[PDB]
């Protein structure tokens, strides 16, 4: 769940 | 448009779908080491529910890991391919996932989230405050200070789907 500012 | 559970059973058919899913994850999760996605997607403990269009095409999916005795599961990766986003698939997938998790006698869903994702998971019912005893996941789910641990309670008879 990386989702950095995606 | 089917939402099927997919697991590494070593067949050409399932293996190809898992790879397609893995490739969607990496392209949609650039901050994640590709080899890391590979490791979890194909390991003995993880499972993937995929969004399949007319029997032979992965357009999205969610890779998760259940801790059966504990009755909770961690969401490892979630994604919908670029050309299929904003069509409601990601939300139907989550609903399908929760319904399946409910049938699997799983009580809580846990997932780490960061930046935009936190808001996305709040929309899917996940919260920052956990009603689940901390000592239940401790030792099973890695504790990262740099991430926000979120949880979704799966009530035995609330209709998710
Ligand atoms: C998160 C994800 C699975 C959502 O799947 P989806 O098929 O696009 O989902 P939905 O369309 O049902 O999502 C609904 C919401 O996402 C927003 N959204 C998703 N992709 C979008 C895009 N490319 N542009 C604008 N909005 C987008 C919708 O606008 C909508 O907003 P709302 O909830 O206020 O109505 C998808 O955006 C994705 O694969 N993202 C990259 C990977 C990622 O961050 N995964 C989760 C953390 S690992």
């Amino acid at each position: 769940k990386k989702p950095l500012d995606g | 448009l089917d939402f099927d559970i997919l697991t590494n059973d070593g067949t050409h058919r399932n293996m190809k779908l898992l790879i397609d899913l893995k490739n969607i994850f990496s392209r949609q999760l650039p901050k994640m080491p590709k080899e890391y996605i590979v490791k979890l997607v194909f390991d003995r403990h993880h499972e993937s529910m995929v969004i399949l269009k007319n029997k032979q095409k992965v357009i999205g999916g969610i890779c998760f890991r259940q801790y059966k005795p504990q009755r909770f599961a961690e969401v490892a990766f979630l994604a919908v391919t670029a050309n299929e986003q904003v069509r409601g698939y990601g939300t139907r997938l989550m609903n399908k996932f929760k319904d399946h998790m409910q049938k699997q006698n799983i009580e809580y869903l846990l997932t780490y989230a960061d930046n935009f994702a936190i808001g996305y998971f709040k929309k899917q019912g996940f919260t920052k405050e956990h009603r689940m005893p901390q000592e239940k996941w401790k030792g099973y789910i890695k504790d990262y200070d740099g991430g926000t641990l979120m949880e979704c309670y799966i009530h035995p008879y609330v209709d998710y789907g």
